């Protein structure tokens, strides 16, 4: 017995609906003018849908503008409030985002996950998690290690978690010569030591649960030998969450 | 609705635009959501003529809002000398006592407003009125390491 | 601050005619639309050319009567697109009003009540005149009113009802879409003028001299008193000046939002002091719905005087009738008797059975009494519903029979809710 | 399917006792035999689930009442939650506060364990 | 809700019928050319609804009823194209009209409905005159408006139809015709006149004194009792206005539709009147059994609903006081369940040949009676299967029989039913 899609149900489409003062507003000097374009087609446009339409649709005008600000913006609620309109999109239009919309926002997001306002964090994080839930592994996992070597403590520690949300959901079944065996130990295992040995305790406690969601996956035993290099002091914090943590 | 016109103005502080809805009828004792007349409103933000407009229009010198602020409550809070003594000749009330216990003399103590404070003193106040942590007004210059204010308050 | 006014079935298109003749009256403008003379700019519209437009819809499921409007003494005053008519009446029923019929012609409605809205700029809200008993004015009246609680959510609605009354009932089953409408109508409006169409007549034929009235005798008597209602929305009085004001004065209760109506004087054309008309808003004979206020509770009440009045005699006929009748009222009230007074004569039609009076008023009184006026209604209702009758008329056009249950059992616990305040 | 897909259409007919009875037989087409063997579903309960916001809003009394039951018969096999994202919203509220009366008589797994009637093929298998 | 389609079927249909539209011809001003020689625009007010030429359709199996209409007075205005009729008649069989010959021909009959239909700014409904004791009238009819019922089912079905008794033909098929037919009325018609012979008969007989009654004079009571039922219809007014308003406020309950006709004075053929009649006392032919179309006894049951129309110029104030009166000095008969369930209406132009008239269309439970007298007739036939050969050759089973048999008796006691109910 199979199961259904909920997905069947008429699509609704969103372009009609933009209004004529909408690109001057977010390409304005003044922050309300932004905030406010931004808010208006959230909160009237988007968050009203539920199926946004697959068939001929072009976002990839409206989704690079939310990266623009998302990145760059130096209002930080712009920000918060276009992370979540690109959430809505990756969401309500799921197989949508297969390259071009992905990655017009993918490493924008990974960039701002500097930001360490807990509802700023919210939003950019559980947008990632969007792209991440309908693109996950395609260029995310090669930029998400990019980042976990960034200079920035906090996209260190932000980018990391994020590896270890998405590690958690990953999924099966090809043969065992998925993307991430391709590049296991070459890639992921290189730079997940390098989260695990940070100079900072915080930053260094993500990357021993991010080793723990990996060994998890892909058995203790195959990552036995760079265990063995580590500190012993470190290996049973790296243990202590290998026994509670779940993919 | 031409009651919340009259709050928009007299919070804003648009003196004349006052004059205009009150001609038009608009009700002097319109209550926003959390129950604020214009009179609050205007005794908040220091606007003394539009505070003395609606109090000769009849204005309730006394009225509480949700949470049990009169206006002078709040003039004493923001620290509106001119408004506290129009209040007070209004009748306003010396001790009212509002949701967390506070009477006027105790925000305006809070706030350093030793002007204030004497006035209210003056007319009446309750020194010894305590809040709901159990504190008087004296109480908090000790706290507060304000013996300018201790010395004005046992006066 | 650009009133909307709206008239469904005949009931509401009949006594539209009779209001807009009597507001062009008032305001000295012309059948043709013209004008040799703003606060009555709240009720009229302007053209380039220097015509003044009602602001107003009229809405039936037949063309007859509004047929009648455009081939009549005020055929030019409105635009063609503002009446709209159907072919197949709701024939009494509801059901037709509210599901089978009245769906087929909401859209094009509601989209032409849009183009008088755009043309507005403060919109205020909407008048609404319809019957009880008719099958349009229940039924499609309250569609009409769910649909613009949604898209004019957040400003506010009046009623202008006919309540049914033997003498000039055209149905059996008027009861039904008295209480079905009244139901569905009752979370959507913010307050209702009933007009029980006996009292009005009962003064036709006491006042007015007349055996058998018209529909035409009604509407005269009734477009005069609720032109004394709309006069301060009209003039720009002191009280009741936008449609707020109507329920904070007169509602201190979102369901019990049935003001009485009390009109005062009523001379044929075959002068009245201020206090000799004022003890008569306290008659229940000149009352528009057959109540006795007398076994209820007052919420509140305004005296909307007109005319050659001086400010201090309505103060002593205040006193007079405070000192010299016990007026009731309930503990939770402020218990002053709210007036305003608009010096301009109450205007007749010419040819008109009502004389011009010196001076006039209009009492608006939200008393507890006018719930004998639902209790009628509701008992006819249940020695029907007892038996099922009629039922499957309303069934078989759309309707689920539970809907007469659901609306009985708001009946019901408004009739409980009139009690409660009353005790 | 087949079969479903070519009695669909005769829901749109003028006479009501038409589509008041051929929305029964419709609904015992599903109780008694049921999708199985479906290519593509999805397709065919888009196609199935399109009339019934008109039909259960239709003048005639009966066609209302037996459209509440092929709704059942689509609870029965696959409810409730996928017919309250699709079509329990939009009906009158006394219609779905009945569609849950209905649901709460009906006893048995979300799925029913077996057919009461079974296809050419299914039955020797 | 604006035109009326009219439908004559059998020889009777198109001998009521064609009176029908004499009566309303004259009454609007229309001469037998089709011409207005009226002089009155409450005439032409509402004329749109049975004319256009009268929007007429006229059928019959027995071919020689054509002449007899287009040889009558006004013969000549109905549309040519608008005669239907067969070869053979049915000769008093039921089957034959409904399931064998009169079938042929349905379908000729339904493409001249629509064709007048098609032509109608909005059609209210339709109107069936027969016979229910004949073969075509009630075969062919109940058959027609079965499959008017499901080509029209958004339309109004009005049926004038007569009832059969033995003062009137000694055919003793007839009680077998009309149950088969009442069968169908009541699944298939929104509101049914019941014309009885017995009654028109016994009118002619006792109260108009004439011996030998002719169809002729039954007929005129009849066409005088159509144009007085359709005056509402016909004439500009508020109350009773259109059909389906007519059947809301007359029928509450669906299968008991069938209305007991009665009106006002009651005349003879061409004959003189002393000074018009009063209000009083035309009011005081309503329970006044006398009067009745069908031959029940208002005072042997209730009354659910009840429609007055008064027509001619009156005291409206006094004609409000006597009905207000009569229902209140007889409060037992009228339901008390049902309230205001009387309902009068008046219209100025009187009938023709007289100053005032009232006509007294009633939903009573005493209906039953007929039901019963036609039930009984048609059981001691049945038991005994008389002539059952005749309907079981054309097609028919007799299971039918049976079911008809004890649909009408479910008729009878639901009428019962509600005679006996209280409000308590
Ligand atoms: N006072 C007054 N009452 C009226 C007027 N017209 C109708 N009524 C009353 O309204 C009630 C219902 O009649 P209508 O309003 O005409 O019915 P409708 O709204 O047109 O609905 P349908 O005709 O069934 O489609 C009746 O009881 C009448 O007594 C009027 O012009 N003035
Ligand atoms: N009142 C009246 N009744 C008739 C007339 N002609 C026939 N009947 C009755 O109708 C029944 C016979 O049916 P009929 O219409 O003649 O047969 P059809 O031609 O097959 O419909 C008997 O009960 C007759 O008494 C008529 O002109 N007037
Ligand atoms: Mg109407
Ligand atoms: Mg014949």
């Amino acid at each position: 017995n199979a199961v259904d899609p909920f997905e069947l149900l008429p699509p609704s489409v969103i372009l009609d609906k933009f209004p004529a003062d909408f690109q001057t507003r977010i390409s304005s000097t003044k922050w309300k003018d932004r905030v406010e374009a931004l808010e208006e087609i959230h909160n009237n446009v988007l968050k009203p849908v539920k199926k946004l339409a697959h068939k001929n649709q072009d976002y990839s005008d409206y989704l690079r503008v939310l990266a623009n600000v998302i990145q760059k913006d130096a209002n930080v609620q712009a920000v918060t409030i276009a992370a979540n309109s690109v959430q809505l999109l990756c969401n309500s239009l799921r197989s949508n985002f297969t390259r071009s919309y992905g990655a017009i926002v993918l490493v924008p997001l990974l960039e701002r996950t500097k930001e360490k306002k807990p509802s700023v964090n919210e939003a950019i994080c559980s947008a990632l998690d969007a792209v991440a839930t309908y693109c996950g592994f395609d260029d995310c996992l090669e930029e998400t290690l990019n980042y976990m070597k960034h200079k920035t403590p906090q996209v260190r520690i932000e980018c990391t978690k994020f590896l270890t949300r998405m590690l958690q959901g990953w999924k099966s079944d090809g043969p065992l010569q998925n993307q991430l065996l391709f590049k296991l130990l070459p890639e992921v295992t290189t730079a997940v030591l390098k989260i695990v040995n940070d100079t900072q305790p915080t930053t260094r406690n993500t990357g021993f649960e991010c080793f723990a969601t990996l060994m998890k996956l892909v058995g203790e035993r195959e990552l036995a030998d760079p265990l063995e290099k580590l500190d012993n002091l470190k290996k049973k914090k790296i243990y202590e969450y290998y026994e509670k943590v779940e993919v | 609705d031409l009651g919340k016109k009259l709050l928009e103005a007299a919070r804003a502080g648009q003196d004349d635009e006052v004059r205009i809805l009150m001609a038009n009828g608009a009700d002097v004792n319109a209550t926003d959501a959390s129950g604020l007349t214009p009179l609050h409103l205007a005794a908040t933000y220091g606007h003394l003529e539009i505070v003395e407009v609606l109090l000769k229009h009849g204005a309730d010198v006394n009225a509480i809002d949700i949470m049990g602020s009169t206006p002078l409550h709040l003039a004493a809070l923001i620290g509106h000398l001119e408004i506290v003594e129009v209040l007070l000749k209004h009748g306003a009330d010396v001790n009212a006592v509002d949701t967390w216990g506070d009477t006027p003399l105790h925000l305006a103590a809070i706030m350093g407003h030793l002007e204030i404070v004497e006035v209210l003193l003056k007319h009446g106040a309750d020194v010894n009125a305590q809040d709901k942590f159990g504190k008087t007004a004296f109480d908090i210059s000790i706290d507060n390491g304000n013996e300018d204010l201790a010395e004005i308050l046992q006066k | 601050r650009e009133c909307i006014s709206i008239h469904v079935g005949q009931a509401g298109v009949q006594i539209g005619n009779a209001c807009w003749e009597l507001y062009c009256l008032e305001h000295g403008i012309q059948p043709d639309g013209q004008m040799p003379s703003d606060s009555f700019n709240t009720f009229f519209s302007e053209t380039g050319a220097g015509k003044h437009v009602p602001r107003a819809v009229f809405v039936d499921l037949e063309p007859t009567v509004i047929d009648e409007v455009r081939t009549g003494t005020y055929r030019q005053l409105f635009h063609p697109e503002q009446l709209i008519t159907g072919k197949e009446d709701a024939a009494n029923n509801y059901a037709r009003g509210h599901y089978t019929i009245g769906k087929e012609i909401i859209d094009l409605v509601l989209d032409r009540i849009r183009k008088l809205a755009d043309q507005c700029t403060g919109l205020q809200g909407f008048s609404v005149f319809h019957s009880f008993g008719g099958g349009t004015g229940s039924g499609f009246t309250s569609l009409l009113m769910e649909r613009l609680s949604v898209d004019y959510g957040k400003k506010s609605k009046l009623e202008f009802s006919i309540y049914p009354a033997p003498q000039v009932s055209t149905a059996v089953v008027e009861p039904y879409n008295s209480i079905l409408t009244t139901h569905t109508t009752l979370e959507h409006s913010d307050c209702a003028f009933m007009v029980d169409n006996e009292a009005i007549y009962d003064i036709c034929r006491r006042n007015l001299d007349i055996e058998r009235p018209t529909y035409t005798n009604l509407n005269r008597l009734i477009g005069q008193i609720v032109s004394s209602i709309t006069a301060s929305l009209r003039f720009d009085g002191a009280l009741n000046v936008d449609l707020t004001e109507f329920q904070t004065n007169l509602v201190p209760y979102p369901r019990a939002h049935f003001p009485l109506a009390t009109y005062a004087p009523v001379i044929s054309a075959e002068q009245l002091s201020v206090a000799e008309i004022t003890n008569a808003c306290f008659e229940p004979a000149n009352q528009m719905v057959k109540c006795d206020p007398r076994h209820g509770k007052y919420m509140a009440c305004c005296l909307l005087y007109r005319g050659d009045v001086v400010p201090k005699d309505v103060n002593a006929a205040i006193a007079t009738i405070k000192t010299k009748r016990t007026i009731q009222f309930v503990d939770w009230c402020p218990t002053g008797f709210k007036v305003g007074i608009n010096y301009e004569p109450p205007t007749v039609v010419p040819g008109g059975d009502l004389a011009k009076v010196q001076r006039a008023v209009c009492m608006l009184s939200n008393t507890t009494a006018i719930a004998e006026a639902w209790a009628r209604l509701d008992h006819k209702f249940d020695l029907m519903y007892a038996k099922r009758a009629f039922v499957h008329w309303y069934v078989g056009e759309g309707m689920e029979e539970g809907e007469f249950s659901e609306a009985r059992e708001d009946m019901a616990a408004l009739e409980k809710d009139y009690e409660e305040v009353g005790v | 399917q087949q079969t479903v897909n070519l009695m669909l259409p005769s829901l749109s007919n003028k006479l009501p006792r038409l589509v008041s009875s051929c929305v029964k037989c419709l609904a015992t087409i599903i109780e008694e035999f049921g999708f199985i063997n479906v290519s593509d579903i999805n397709i065919l309960l888009s196609e199935i689930l399109e009339p019934l916001p008109k039909l259960s809003s239709h003048a005639d009394r009966n066609v209302r009442s037996e459209t509440m039951n092929l709704i059942l018969q689509i609870y029965k096999w696959f409810g409730k939650e996928l017919l309250q994202e699709l079509l329990l919203e939009k009906l009158k509220p006394i219609q779905q506060r009945d569609l849950s009366r209905m649901f709460e008589k009906y006893e048995g797994t979300i799925p029913p364990k077996q057919q009461p009637r079974l296809f050419q093929w299914a039955v020797p298998a | 809700m604006r035109e009326i389609v009219h439908i004559q079927a059998g020889q009777c249909g198109n001998q009521i019928g064609a009176k029908f539209w004499e009566v309303i011809s004259d009454e609007h001003g229309i001469d037998p050319t089709g011409s207005y020689h009226g002089d009155s625009d409450l005439q032409l007010e509402r004329i749109n609804v049975y004319y256009n030429v009268p929007r007429a359709i006229l059928v019959d199996l027995e071919p020689g009823t054509m002449d007899s209409v287009r040889s009558g007075p006004f013969g000549q205005i109905f549309r040519p194209d608008n005669f239907v009729f067969g070869q053979s008649g049915a000769g008093n069989n039921w089957a034959k009209g409904h399931y064998t010959e009169g079938a042929e021909l349905v379908d000729s009959v339904l493409d001249v409905v629509r064709k007048e239909s098609e032509s109608c700014d909005c059609l209210q409904g339709f109107q069936l005159t027969h016979s229910l004791g004949g073969g075509t009238g009630s075969g062919m009819g109940t058959l027609l408006i079965s499959k008017i019922r499901e080509e029209y089912p958004d339309r109004i079905m009005n049926t004038f139809s007569v009832v059969p008794s033995p003062k009137v033909s000694d055919t003793v098929v007839e009680p077998y015709n009309a149950t088969l037919s009442v069968h169908q009325l009541v699944e298939n018609t929104d509101e049914t006149y019941c014309i009885d012979n017995e009654a028109l008969y016994d009118i002619c007989f006792r109260t108009l004194k004439l011996t030998t009654p002719t169809y002729g004079d039954l007929n005129h009571l009849v066409s005088a009792t159509m144009s007085g039922v359709t005056t509402c219809l016909r004439f500009p007014g508020q109350l009773n206005a259109d059909l389906r308003k007519l059947a809301v406020n007359m029928v509450p309950f669906p299968r008991l539709h069938f209305f007991m006709p009665g009106f006002a004075p009651l005349t003879s053929r061409g004959s003189q009147q002393y000074r018009a009649l009063t209000v009083p006392e035309l009011t005081q032919q309503m329970f006044d059994a006398k009067n009745m179309m069908a031959a029940c006894d208002p005072r042997h049951g209730r009354y659910l609903t009840v429609a007055a129309v008064f027509r001619g110029r009156m005291s409206m104030k006094e004609v409000d006081e006597q009905m207000l009166n009569v229902q209140n000095k007889n409060s037992s008969y009228f339901v008390e369940w049902i309230p205001n369930n009387v309902k009068t209406a008046v219209c100025d132009i009187p009938p023709r040949g007289l100053k005032m008239s009232a006509t007294f269309i009633g939903n009573s439970t005493a209906i039953q009676e007929l039901f019963k007298r036609i039930s009984e007739q048609f059981t001691a036939m049945f038991r005994r299967k008389a002539f059952l050969h005749w309907y079981t050759g054309e097609g028919m089973d007799e299971m039918e029989f049976t079911e008809a048999e004890s649909n009408m008796n479910d008729l009878v006691s639901e009428y019962q039913q509600y005679q006996d109910a209280t409000a308590d």
